[PDB]
């Protein structure tokens, strides 16, 4: 009842008091990660059938 | 044909069928013949810690039947200090100091009643009701019991099940035949009636009351009553499977042999009296006691026959004037007077009198006007021909007292008052019950003794509950004929089938180690004609019904959530299960026995309902819009 | 009164978090990525149909070798396939028919599963006599088991309809840690690449980020209008996506503590059942209640392609560690492998 509503506001304090970066920086990190690994993504563009385990290989 | 038992898998269905009825108890099973037999097998050959109790129990059952007291004094000695005694006391189960006190107490005074060891029987059972019975349920003997109970509960007899021999009777509704049941070979009498005649003579109320009265008295194996074992009916005739009595009736033998003496009459009176005592303990008044209903076997012993006019009085306390004129008591004449068994004690007087003189005590001038006979019986008192003896006088004078308040058997102790008449003072009623006295007349084994139409329908409805089977008698027949041998080959057929699954298998067992609810065979026919009847082994789980053929685990199923309903349908005069599936499709099942149909119909409804109610409250499983 | 002051303070803290998040909403992922070229039309073909399950499939999970995968079905079985050949390496009948989830241990030594039995059962795949036998039944949840994932061979995280998650000590069979916070059935969970964190998605329309070693909820994410049925981390562990009954996927970034994008479409009205990323994170794949799997451009929110090869719900999917293929599980009994 009260120990629960008190348990809540204490939890929100842990979530409110944290460090947050800008969305612009967070979004660039993601875009940079994708770019740095586009060549390793076999679903991004098909790979030679010789390198495809589920095709002739 | 040849009794074939179901395969052990029938246990899965049968055990749930019985459990639902509370018939899976030590009392309900032990008290059965095939039950006791199989249970005894398990205890003597498989649970050593219980073998001694069954040994002792059976030695007491043997002692109970000893007729001569000199035997009972000799056996109660051997038993009391037997190795079974120093084997029960040695182990865990020494009889209570109180029980042992009673026994040797009667031994001291050298008194050996047949129930001498009864305090031991009760304690013996009190020590078989728990773990011992539970260990028996877990064993393959109860399994075999389920296989037998499935046969018993799946009985649908037809005339093809009996080999009929000569005719042994005849009347206004049908003949009585001598036949042999093909399954076991036991000799029975088949009393065939005819719905065509019954309707003509308006005797439907009688044909139904005879089978309800036969049901009430056909328990206990009374030796002095033509008792019923089965009841069925083709689409045209009612059938009773009764005790075989190929020896004519007294009404016939009376005319041929001539009048009987007090001694020859005494034999019949004693055997008859024991028949009445049997019915009267089951609150059944016969009301038609006459020589023509007294049958003889091939040895000359008698039985009361044709319970058509019998009646219950445990609640009814019956009605009015029913019987044969000349044998009906006063209370059985005043159509406004209630009477119980006292109607038979009076009817026995007229019964025996006609055997000693040759005519009813109230019909001398050979009068056919019932109002005359009913007048002499209700008014003037009977006066014996002086040729009757003093004791014979006391009996008939007592059994014919118009006042029920002053008649033998009507004074509060029943037949125990007739049995004590000095006329029977020379008789040992124990030996009477055992049929050890010489019959006065032995019939020769070659006797001859002694249309219209109308259609059917709605009268067939009045017989929808005619088919019947007395459990006690079908089991007894089986026990005394084919039981032990069937159980022998059935054991070999099951062992070789297991040995074969060994060479092919190492797979089993599909129904174990999961949440399987029930399994067994059924016949499936699918959507549509484009399939035909196919037999498969089904497994019912909480969320699906799987099935397989032989030599391959199940590749097909049917989920509880796609099952819309479960209806009972009709096909080829055979009842089936109709499963409506979501996509408008249908799935029909046909079980091998009536119990299976009841248990599958029940377990499928419970399974799919609980499952659909369950899936609905599961986000990941329920259907979303 | 003391409860009215705690409710008002709680809503004040919610304002701070809301305003604090807005404070760093300087730009949108859509804007940042307008310069990269679109991925184009993503087309894949069915390379394998995995046949064997007799009824609906509810879950699968790839092994770390990108070759073996386990799946649990309405038929009360776990099947462990070899996707290359399609052969079955194991067919595990379960002691409870209501299995809803299953997991594959990184070591490949064990799988797990559970459901309406409220139990997470561990199965040893490397036994003495080659026999597969139940080697542990983790009991403790008061509701069904919705998902589970091995940290290693001695630890497993589980989510339950009882509102909670838990970390387990597979040896002692005891709940090392409880994760209490959600207010609805927890439906899915995903482990960060470092296994030091994980995120859950429940029917309260929210996902939470949990500290594995401290049993504390560190951040809460909202925005969905319906239950979250699926969740998965971005390959680098700094973000994750969610699939909801509200017909949308959503991307959430941890450092920015808020939602970056939303993948939806006026023609897609059914709910999402499963989400997985391509190896590089460029593609967000999601199975739908309309029998389809849609491939989304993770960075630009376009729909690149559609995997259409099931006659009923796509209930689960997964992408292999080597990124070579996607597996789709369906209510039609079948698993298919695409690339
Ligand atoms: O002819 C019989 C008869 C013959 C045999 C047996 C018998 C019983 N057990 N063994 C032989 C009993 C019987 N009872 C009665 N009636 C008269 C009757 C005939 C047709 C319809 C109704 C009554």
């Amino acid at each position: 009842s009260i120990a629960q509503a008190r348990k809540l506001v204490e939890q929100l304090k842990m979530e409110a008091n944290i460090d947050r970066i800008k969305v612009s920086k967070a979004a660039a990190d993601l875009m940079a990660y994708c770019e740095a690994h586009a060549k390793e993504d076999p679903l991004l563009t098909p790979v030679p059938a010789s390198e495809n385990p589920f095709r002739e290989k | 044909k040849k009794i074939l038992l179901p395969e052990p898998s029938i246990r899965s269905v049968m055990q749930k069928y019985l459990e639902d009825r509370g018939e899976v108890t030590f009392e309900k099973i032990f008290s059965q013949k095939l039950g006791y037999l199989l249970f005894r097998d398990f205890c003597l050959n498989h649970l050593e810690e219980a073998r001694p109790l069954v040994e002792f129990y059976e030695e007491i059952k043997k002692y109970e039947k000893l007729e001569t007291e000199e035997e009972r004094v000799a056996r109660s000695r051997e038993i009391f200090d037997s190795y079974i005694m120093k084997e029960l006391l040695a182990c865990s189960h020494p009889f209570s100091k109180s029980a042992t006190e009673h026994v040797q107490g009667h031994l001291g005074k050298k008194q050996v009643p047949p129930d001498l060891f009864q305090p031991y029987i009760e304690e013996i059972c009190q020590n078989l009701r728990g773990d011992v019975f539970q260990k028996f349920i877990e064993s393959d003997k109860f399994t075999r019991f389920c296989q037998w109970k499935n046969v018993e509960l799946n009985i649908h007899l037809t005339m093809n099940d009996f080999s009929v021999h000569r005719i042994i009777g005849r009347g206004g509704f049908g003949e009585v035949y001598g036949c042999r049941k093909a399954d076991t070979g036991k000799m029975y009498a088949m009393k065939c009636l005819d719905k065509k005649r019954i309707k003509m003579k308006q005797g439907e109320t009688l044909a139904l009351n005879e089978r309800i009265m036969l049901s009430l008295v056909s328990t206990g194996d009374c030796p002095f009553i033509v008792c019923m074992s089965y009841a069925f009916h083709t689409p045209d005739k009612l059938s009773f499977i009764l005790d075989l009595m190929n020896g004519g009736d007294l009404h016939y033998h009376l005319s041929q042999h001539g009048v009987f003496s007090e001694a020859d009459m005494r034999f019949y009176a004693a055997e008859i009296i024991l028949g009445l005592e049997h019915m009267h303990n089951r609150f059944v008044v016969y009301r038609d006691l006459k020589p023509a209903n007294i049958l003889l076997d091939e040895h000359g012993h008698v039985r009361i026959s044709d319970l058509g006019l019998a009646c219950d009085f445990s609640k009814k306390k019956p009605h009015a004037s029913v019987g044969t004129h000349g044998y009906m008591a006063p209370e059985v004449l005043q159509k406004g007077v209630a009477y119980d068994s006292s109607a038979d004690w009076f009817s026995l007087g007229c019964m025996l009198f006609k055997l000693l003189r040759g005519h009813s005590p109230f019909r001398q001038h050979k009068t056919k006007d019932k109002h005359e006979i009913d007048r002499m019986t209700l008014t003037m008192a009977v006066e014996l021909p002086d040729s009757f003896s003093p004791e014979l006088r006391s009996l008939l004078e007592g059994l014919l007292q118009r006042d029920v308040n002053r008649r033998l058997g009507c004074l509060g102790r029943g037949a125990q008052e007739v049995k004590e008449s000095p006329f029977f003072r020379s008789l040992d009623w124990q030996m009477v019950f055992l049929q050890k006295y010489p019959p006065p007349l032995i019939p020769p084994r070659g006797e001859v003794n002694a249309k219209g139409i109308k259609l059917l329908d709605s009268d067939q409805e009045l017989y929808r509950n005619f088919p019947l089977t007395i459990s006690e008698r079908w089991q007894q027949e089986v026990a005394e004929t084919v039981f032990d041998t069937i159980n022998a080959e059935t054991d070999r057929l099951e062992a070789r089938k297991k040995a074969k699954n060994k060479q092919l298998g190492h797979e089993e067992d599909y129904a174990l180690g999961k949440d399987c609810i029930m399994h067994g065979y059924m016949s499936k026919m699918g959507n549509p004609f484009l399939t035909q009847w196919q037999r498969r082994y089904f497994y019912l789980f909480p969320n699906r019904l799987e099935w397989r053929g032989e030599g391959e685990a199940p590749q097909s199923l049917l989920t509880m959530e796609e099952i819309q309903s479960v209806e009972e349908t009709q096909i080829k005069e055979r009842k089936c299960l109709l499963l409506k599936i979501r996509g408008g499709k249908q799935f029909i099942l046909q079980c091998d026995s009536d119990p299976e149909l009841v248990q599958w119909k029940k377990e499928l409804r419970d399974a799919y309902r609980e499952a659909q109610q369950l899936v609905q409250r599961v986000p990941k499983m329920k259907n979303k819009p | 009164s003391e409860l009215d002051q705690l409710r008002q303070e709680a809503e004040q803290l919610k304002n701070q978090i809301r305003d604090a998040r807005k404070a760093c909403a300087d730009a949108t992922l859509s804007q940042i990525t307008n310069n990269i070229d679109p991925v184009g039309r993503i087309q894949m073909r069915t390379r394998r149909t995995l046949r064997g399950h007799l009824a609906k499939i509810y879950a699968m999970h790839w092994g770390t070798d990108s070759r073996l995968l386990v799946s649990a079905s309405q038929d009360g079985k776990l099947i462990i396939w070899d996707s290359y050949t399609t052969n079955k390496v194991h067919a595990i009948p379960l002691r409870s028919s209501w299995v809803m989830t299953c997991a594959y241990a990184p070591s490949g030594n064990y799988v797990a599963c559970g459901g309406l039995d409220n139990i997470c059962s561990i199965y040893n795949l490397k036994t003495r006599e080659g026999n597969v036998r139940v080697s542990r039944e983790l009991a403790g949840h008061t509701g069904y088991l919705s998902c589970c994932r091995f940290l290693d061979d001695n630890q497993i995280v589980t989510s339950s309809g009882d509102t909670t998650c838990a970390l387990w000590d597979i040896e002692t069979g005891q709940q090392t840690t409880t994760f209490t916070g959600h207010t609805g059935d927890v439906m899915s969970l995903s482990l960060a690449p470092d296994t030091r964190l994980f995120v859950s998605g429940a029917c309260d329309a929210s996902a939470k980020l949990w500290d594995v070693r401290e049993g504390m909820c560190r951040q809460t994410f909202t925005g969905h209008e319906s239950d979250i049925n699926a969740i998965c981390f971005f390959p680098n562990g700094n973000a994750f996506a969610t699939g909801s009954d509200d017909a949308t996927c959503r991307l959430f970034d941890l450092r920015a503590d808020q939602e970056l994008m939303t993948y939806s479409h006026d023609n897609i009205i059914c709910g999402i059942t499963s989400v997985s990323f391509s190896k590089s994170g460029r593609l967000l794949l999601a199975g739908y209640d309309d029998f389809n799997c849609n491939v989304w451009d993770a960075l630009k929110a376009d729909r690149a392609g559609v995997l259409a090869g099931h006659d009923n719900r796509v209930s689960c999917l997964g992408v292999t560690d080597d990124g070579m293929a996607v597996a789709t599980g369906s209510w039609d009994s079948f698993l298919k492998i695409w690339n």
